[PDB]
């Protein structure tokens, strides 16, 4: 199915590190560094409403570099999506960090050719997005505040109950979708895989290395970073790409956290 | 076999399905037009009935036989279908055994009737295997139809209003209802609810068995002068848009 | 018009009572004391009658023959129907079968009563099809206090909208929970557009003209039976002369 | 019927987008960019009908359609309004609310009347009044689109709930919305509003015009570069599903 | 009765706009555009305590002006009003938008040989003040927020009890007084009459020459005004008066709103 597709697409991204950049020289900054892909956006401290930013700046960003290019488009705003698809980026994020745009639906991601990556706080937002068609979940915490408390809290969520839907008798996991109010069908593949069928990464404060180590050892396949709002950019995005790809080696995690400069 | 087990309860389509709690009783029915009979022994705790009493039940008629098993009680459930029954009825009407699970459907080869509210909890009974579901009104002997009207009309408005819903806006129906989104789907698509749906409750008159069918049901449960009453329901379900036909029926009934 | 018609069907008793009977007995008294019709029922659960005794009460009077259908149960009303009743009163007092929906009555050629405690409810049942309101009270009391108000809920809601700056009308609606149209008829008459009786409590001569001094076109009623049948229907015809009134309430004997 | 006239005479501006102007100038360059109609107005404090001072030199300045703002229930603004030719009259909860419990009796004027609405009840009922032409209003000047998908969402929500109901419930589905009878009867056969459907309420760029479009709305009004992002809601509105014109348009528009 | 010839003297006001003036100019500006009568006072926006104003400027405009002059005494300062009467003004307004003097009653106006104007919000509170003695209504909304929205409440709220009284039945109608309140004669009064027994005006947030128009089509005798706090006072005190002289006419009221400056 094109949905098993847009699923493997994501695979790719394993082991990554996702970053966001506002302009050209941070994309190229981001990739030297070694990021897995860059997300492409033009919030908290400022307030006005955060909408999809604008293709020309998406345009010059999918030229500046080689690694996959993401831009976010306002929840249930299809057309947002619709006009993403349209510039050619290699995936979309239906993002909750910009301007809700419809308080009771999602996007219908499956309408699309190009695959999703949608946010959840727990298991069941997440089969839910899912089913939707999201092809790739993160697990957000709290956003631009650099605390990493709350992505703890849904890592553990969405993984805890994975491990008690892994063990469940099986005539009680349909009252267990039903509490989840998350498609059963969706919820027995996922007691059967042992995991979340498709790509999970974290996401949400996550600040230094031993945060983005943490949230590997957790289980995530990977982070999202906002990086460009500290000390040495580069640096610093170098030694969270290190520490997702080394997160169970303490050694080298404190050769990378050493010298890092103002978080 | 689920879509076999599903295709069965089709045969239902049309019939009065009546509680029985003897072979006498069953025989009536069946003479009468039962298209099948339910067997019962009857405050107290309610459970599966006597494996002697369904086994005369089921050797004194022809057509299908069905049986209580408490909610989740799979093991009732083990039993009825080791003696043969053609179809099992988890049923609220009997003592819950569990009042967080139901029998998970599937484990079985008979097809299994449940009584449901509403569509969301009719989709959760048919995920997890029911063939056929009743719409349930009041679960004493009350004679009123008023619960079951208003189950009945539930179950069709829903489906209704998913036949012509915005596919986009179909999952946050499906999380609201808490129902299954694939089943919800087959739902939308198909117009109707995916198996045979009966309604039970209250049925008393004749004029009340053709009220559900008039409401769209498949068929009615029904629990002085029995077998006139038994025939007058028969014939109001096989002539349900015919007001004479009702009106004959219903002339003499004793009493209610 | 069909239901202008149906509307007409019903005027034919203005000025009249409207007595209950359970047998062709009961149903010759009424007619004998000079009821306009009758209304046949056998009395849990309250259904419709059985299709037998209707019929019987039908060849055994000359007047009109009414009879209930629960709330919603427009099955029981196609059998009342088919039984060649003149008027089906989907009823209150019967039990209700559809809490949420009443009778779709424009889907019948009979015409019909429907029951109501203010002028909101009055102009819904009428929408939906009913060709008479009997404005309810209390039911099996004997107690006129309900009745009372809600003709005079009724009447006095139709005098505001008399009166009102039609600007103010459609706002009216909406708090009244009412068909705008059927509003703005109700404010062109002066009055409900259909036969309006009273019912629930009336008990005696002087109950019976009370409702007709408040402005109903009749009623209806549910010691000495032929006595009081008599009393009450001159009391309707002589509402508003106290002499009758009291020639027929002397010696009336426990009511 | 005069009804029926005026609402032919907003069916003219389907498929198009109003933009509103405070002078003389605004107006060339929203005509300019392909506005289909003007919404003349001079803007905390209280706001009422703008001086027909400068509605008369706005709609000497273009040749499409001039609408004006009057208060709610503001029925002499309403007049003086309609002395002076004005095409639309936008009775507008965005004006400060004149009166409380009514509304303008719009059946009472000749021009065609603009009325805003969050649900399907409430479109109904300025229709009622006379409203030739429904705008389903999210906010109003926070450039956040959130509030007007709800109520577009409500409104064609229902309206396709209305579409398949069985009719015996159309009654208490008129009663619950606390809407003239008639009028959803006529909305369950017309399958839609018996009037032009606009939408309005924090477009702020050519995605959010076409998402409106796209959700079923017959246009959209709007409240950087201003000739430049007007033409680029024009045309997305004109193109609300071409994508590939929705990239182009949208490309380096500016601060929104 | 001396009543009926205070509620006489009111009939001449009919058709009217009274004018708030704090000074001679003004209250010549008022009679210059047709104001029928003048309300001299030296108050939301500041505070402090609202009271009767100081005779001397009273006695000034009483001069400037030759229609009648008309003067604030606050609500149950019977002595304040004792003052007014004998610097020999018109009308006096026991009036709300000073600062209430006596929380439990009103002046007793039937003691005065001058005739009063009362505010009032609905129908009960009008016919108490009338039965007190007031010879003149003035149905108020807010007070110096350029709003006409209560205004209008109260009006329909009036004329709207009116209606429903008129046709009422005569045995209802003793429950009605004691619903609203007030002496059942007057209610009686009312309803044989159809109206109120008195002169009634609109008075509250009047700033448009629309406004004014729209109080007199909802059936008021006339309007008050608050005019110089906006652009040009002449052109606008003049344009009010020719809409209240022809508030059925679009066209004329097309033409005075006109051109009007910051209202």
């Amino acid at each position: 199915s094109p949905f098993s597709v847009k699923v493997g697409l994501a695979q790719m991204l394993r082991g990554g590190v996702i970053m966001d950049v506002v302009n050209a020289e941070q994309a190229r900054i981001a990739e030297e560094a070694g990021a897995c892909a860059v997300m492409a956006l033009e919030i908290r401290a400022q307030g006005g409403v955060a909408r999809m930013s604008d293709p020309q700046m998406i345009k010059e960003i999918k030229q500046a570099v080689t690694i996959p290019v993401m831009a976010k488009a306002r929840i249930g705003h299809f057309v947002e999506a619709q006009i993403l698809e349209a510039i050619g980026i290699d995936y979309i994020d239906e993002s909750e960090v910009l301007t809700l745009a419809d308080e009771d639906h999602h996007i219908n991601k499956h309408n699309f050719r190009i695959p999703f990556v949608c946010g959840c706080r727990n298991l069941g937002e997440a089969l839910r997005r899912i089913r939707e068609g999201a092809a790739m979940i993160r697990t957000k915490g709290e956003a631009g505040t650099g605390n990493i408390i709350e992505a703890v809290r849904h890592v553990r969520s969405v993984n805890g109950d994975i491990r008690v839907l892994r063990n469940m008798d099986d005539d009680e996991v349909f009252t267990f979708a039903k509490k989840l109010a998350a498609p059963y069908d969706l919820v027995m593949q996922t007691k059967q895989l042992g995991r979340l069928p498709v790509v999970q990464f974290a996401a949400g404060g996550v600040a230094t290395p031993a945060d983005a180590a943490l949230m590997m050892q957790l289980g995530c396949d990977g982070v999202f970073v906002g990086i460009f709002k500290s000390g040495d950019p580069a640096r610093r995005a170098r030694a969270i790409v290190q520490a997702v790809t080394h997160y169970s080696d303490p050694e080298m995690l404190v050769e990378v956290s050493c010298g890092l400069g103002e978080a | 076999p689920f879509s076999v087990k599903v295709g069965l309860a089709q045969v239902l389509r049309g019939g009065a399905i009546v509680e029985v709690s003897s072979v006498n009783q069953a025989k009536l029915a069946e003479s009468a037009g039962a298209c099948s009979v339910i067997v019962s022994d009857p405050g107290g705790v309610r459970r599966m009935p006597d494996p002697v009493l369904i086994k005369e039940v089921k050797r004194a008629v022809s057509v299908p036989v069905m049986a209580r098993a408490r909610v989740g009680h799979f093991v009732e459930a083990q039993i009825l279908e080791s003696l043969a029954v053609d179809y099992i009825d988890e049923s609220e009407i009997i003592s819950v055994a569990d009042d967080d699970h139901f029998i998970n459907k599937h484990n079985f080869r008979s097809p299994f009737i449940c009584g449901c509210r509403d569509t969301g909890e009719a989709l959760r009974r048919i995920r997890e295997g029911a063939a056929m579901i009743r719409i349930q009104g009041d679960l004493t002997a009350t004679g009123n139809i008023a619960e079951t009207v208003k189950n009945v009309r539930s179950l069709m408005g829903e489906v209704r209003v998913l036949n012509n819903m915005d596919d986009d806006e179909v999952f946050t129906f499906a999380k609201k209802i808490s129902a299954p989104y694939d089943l919800v789907a087959q739902t939308k698509q198909m117009g109707r609810v995916p198996v045979v749906q009966f309604a039970s409750g209250g049925i008393t008159t004749p004029a009340d068995a053709a009220l559900m069918m008039q409401l769209g049901c498949d068929g009615v449960f029904v629990g002085p002068d029995p077998f006139k009453k038994l025939r007058s329901i028969v014939q109001a379900v096989q002539h349900y848009n015919d007001p004479h036909v009702l009106a004959e029926m219903s002339s003499g009934l004793e009493n209610a």
